[PDB]
């Protein structure tokens, strides 16, 4: 049962740095490591293999060393299509384990997301659903927490999220939360608020409404 | 002696 | 040159089951050790299973051992893997993946992947029914209940506790395009006891503890 | 006593794809000829596919050639079902059974039976989206800038492509990735920050385009 | 490439009846048929294999014969355990065909519907969904064809049926349409009707009511 | 190969 860490979860880097990933064993797994780079909705592709050699194909900015317990990936002169997710794997006969990946991101500076709220619209409260939606504009780093209070009584298991990719111009992320109720429960509450916790906020943000104004 | 998968995991073999 | 497709991803709920498959373009399966892995909301890649050649060893990742199996067609080129008693954390892109090289060793890295299928599995494993009247407005008069939007099967339905049983019919359910069953139960009754004899019928849905008793009354 | 039983039925849309399995009890499928048969809504059976031992033939109804697949695992004991580019008239119970007999013989009746599943193709492969405003108001408006957006929710399959007043708004704006409600349908949403200064003067409207159904929606999202 | 007809589609009897179900061939197929019994809901059952020899556990009073294109089923002394569908099959050693079965039945007199039709429940209506069911009650044979117009229009696509097995009591069928429109849909129409067609009536036979009324 | 899908090219006859 080895365990797989890669460090960091989340590196923050500029366009022609140089970085490096690392992967940790609890226990010695000789070179029997590879490396794999994926990017959004894509499949994961092969890069390193038996912990340094590089497949036939890959830009020589790439590379691997390490062995026993510890590795390293390291990319020079950062380019924007490296900008991934890279994850390192054990690889034996039969099975694997992979880390938990590493995500290269653009660095900035921490930002404090905007807050909005928006009630249910009545046309489709009329048709018997509620939909609250919750924004998280423009923050810096990405982790974000979200959490829907209906008269205080905090929500679980009634709302999805959704992230978008880093922003092509200022770097940051966006966020968007919906909590979803039928009619009939949206209607036996008043306060509807989301409870937003970020790192560049002093303290918490709670956007409200009302039900009814 | 069947080695099966479901519902109980019952494989012997260990890799070399 | 070298491709894989995974097919059958879709919404199950918890506790349910399904079935992928894996087909692949420009080499044979058979000499490969052919695998299943999966991609979780959180990002990370997990190992699921593997199937080795002629299909003498599969070893499958703690949290799906038992559950899950990995098969192989040789002379076809596909590879299955079977889902049952599905959780939420099953939720993830699955990939086809082959271990491969030039030259074939006993431990190469996965070259080459599939581009993904997505599992969803949602959390609710049942849904007890709504149950509505079917109101009456001669001699002969007729009522019932409409069961509405439950999951699984099935519902069982009394009338007045069961003393009701004479002119009664409940009708198979069907399953609506949002997945969902419902069913009505009808019963006959003379017009002139609309309004003297009380109408109730008991709702039972085994499958997710619920029972329901609803008085039907005209207007 | 023998047993069989299928996994896998459910919905599909036409187009969709769907794998069966089926498992058995206490004998081994390798000695036997296995077979899967459907019972479609107007009540007769039809023989679909058989699979002989080692997997050596395969033989299709004429109706699904060239578009299911069937597979044997001897080893374990399962039988697959592939089906791709389904038709409503894929619709019904599917049986897996045993070509079988007390001893065998070169041809042998289906001795045994699955309880079946069932498989249902809707007519529908698309679904347009329900378009919500996300109105401006005081909760989404703080100092200079007020946020507002549209709601596109319950339409199938990805993707839906969102644009702020014919293109002309891009600045500010987020159309995040979709959902996957239990529903089986997708949602998401599109946002724009705006200044508040802004809203009364001039209108704002999404553009919602669902290619794969070709349907398209334009919504205003004014206050309150 | 064997096209196998099955004869008649229906068969309706009493308890006590000999029966006789025909299954033929189009080309000659030897011996090779078999029945299948098979109830609502449930796994066919293998009866007859080689034409004429019964399986283990099947009652004397089923059996078969015929050899070459026709074939014949008999039972001697109809049970109730027998009312089901029976479907015969050519078998080769690599592919089957099925006839399209014949139900057997309990034989009455023809019998119209009493039809009923049932706007949405207030209740339901409030949660955003209309669904209108049309009741056709005791009826026989068990053919039964239902339409249903909104305003006069004839609908399709948004409708599903059920029918029970025949009745204890009086061996009659009941049928059950559910016709499903949105609460935004059902606001824009007036007239819901549904059109009943059946052989025990001399002309197909309108239930409808006004929305509202 | 003999194959089952996208076209059924299996050739034997039993
Ligand atoms: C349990 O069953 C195991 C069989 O599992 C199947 O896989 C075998 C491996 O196949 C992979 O690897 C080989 C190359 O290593 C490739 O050719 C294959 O294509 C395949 O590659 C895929 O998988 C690997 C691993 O995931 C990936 O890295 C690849 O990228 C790719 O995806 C396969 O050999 C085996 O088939 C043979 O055996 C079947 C019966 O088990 C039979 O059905 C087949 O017909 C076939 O039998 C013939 O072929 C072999 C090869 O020539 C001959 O050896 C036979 O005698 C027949 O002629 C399966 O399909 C099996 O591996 C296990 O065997 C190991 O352990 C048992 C006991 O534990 C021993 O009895 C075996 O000798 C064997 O040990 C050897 O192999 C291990 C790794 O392969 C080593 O760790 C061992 O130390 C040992 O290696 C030494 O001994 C060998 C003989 O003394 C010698 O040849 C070696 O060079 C070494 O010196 C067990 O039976
Ligand atoms: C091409 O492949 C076919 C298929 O081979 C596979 O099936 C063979 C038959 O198995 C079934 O019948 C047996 C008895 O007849 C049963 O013992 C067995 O369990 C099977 O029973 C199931 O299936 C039948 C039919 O669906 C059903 O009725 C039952 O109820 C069961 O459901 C089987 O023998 C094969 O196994 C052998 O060969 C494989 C090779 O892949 C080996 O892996 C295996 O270990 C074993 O040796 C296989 O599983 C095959 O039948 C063909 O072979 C015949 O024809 C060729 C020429 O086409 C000849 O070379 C050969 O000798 C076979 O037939 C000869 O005899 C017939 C008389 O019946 C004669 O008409 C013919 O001309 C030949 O002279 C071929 O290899």
């Amino acid at each position: 049962a080895v365990v797989m860490t890669q460090s960091p979860s989340t590196l923050s880097a500029s366009v022609g740095d140089t970085i490096t990933i690392t992967c940790r064993a609890s226990q010695s797994i000789e070179t029997w490591l590879a490396w794999y780079q994926q990017k959004p909705g894509k499949a994961p592709k092969l890069l390193i293999y038996k912990a340094s050699t590089l497949k036939t194909g890959v830009p020589s900015r790439f590379s691997g060393s390490g062995s026993g317990t510890e590795f390293t990936l390291t990319i020079s002169g950062l380019q924007f299509d490296d900008f991934a997710t890279y994850h390192c794997q054990h690889y034996a006969g039969y099975s694997a384990t992979f880390g938990q990946g590493t995500r290269v991101e653009i660095k900035r500076t921490v930002a404090a997301p905007s807050v909005f709220i928006f009630p249910p619209s009545d046309e489709q409260l009329k048709s018997g659903t509620a939909s609250v939606v919750c924004l998280l504009n423009n923050f810096y780093p990405r982790e974000a927490k979200v959490q829907w209070k209906v008269d205080n009584a905090l929500q679980s298991g009634n709302s999805q999220e959704s992230v978008t990719e880093q922003d092509s111009k200022d770097s940051t992320y966006s966020l968007s939360s919906t909590l979803t109720l039928s009619k009939a429960d949206y209607e036996k509450h008043k306060v509807y608020a989301c409870e937003v916790t970020h790192q560049g906020l002093s303290s918490p943000v709670t956007k409200s409404f009302n039900r009814g104004e | 002696t069947i080695x099966r998968s479901i519902p109980w995991y019952t494989y012997r073999w260990l890799p070399n | 040159e070298v491709q894989l497709v995974e097919s059958g991803g879709g919404l199950v709920k918890a506790g349910g089951s399904l079935i992928l498959s894996c087909g692949v373009s420009n080499f044979r399966i058979s000499a490969h050790t052919m695998n299943w892995v999966r991609r979780v909301p959180g990002g990370g890649l997990e190992w699921v299973a593997s199937i080795s050649t002629s299909s003498t060893y599969r070893d499958y990742a703690d949290a799906v051992k038992g559950r899950f199996t990995v098969s192989r067609d040789d002379l076809e080129d596909f590879v299955y893997l079977q889902m049952h008693k599905m959780r939420v954390e099953d939720t993830a892109i699955y990939y086809c993946a082959r271990k491969g090289s030039d030259r074939l060793s006993d431990n190469d890295p996965f070259d080459a992947w599939g581009p993904g299928t997505v599992v969803t599995v949602s959390p609710a494993s049942t849904k007890g029914p709504s149950v509505f009247p079917l109101a009456p407005s001669g001699g002969t008069a007729a009522l019932g209940c409409l069961v509405k939007d439950y999951f699984p099967e099935p519902v069982t339905v009394s009338w007045n506790s069961g003393a009701l049983t004479s002119g009664v019919h409940t009708f198979p359910a069907v399953l609506q395009s949002s997945g969902l069953y419902s069913l009505s139960s009808v019963v006959t009754v003379p017009s002139s006891s609309l309004g003297t004899q009380t109408y109730i019928c008991n709702v039972n849905h085994k499958p997710s503890n619920t029972k329901v008793d609803k008085k039907v009354e005209p207007k």
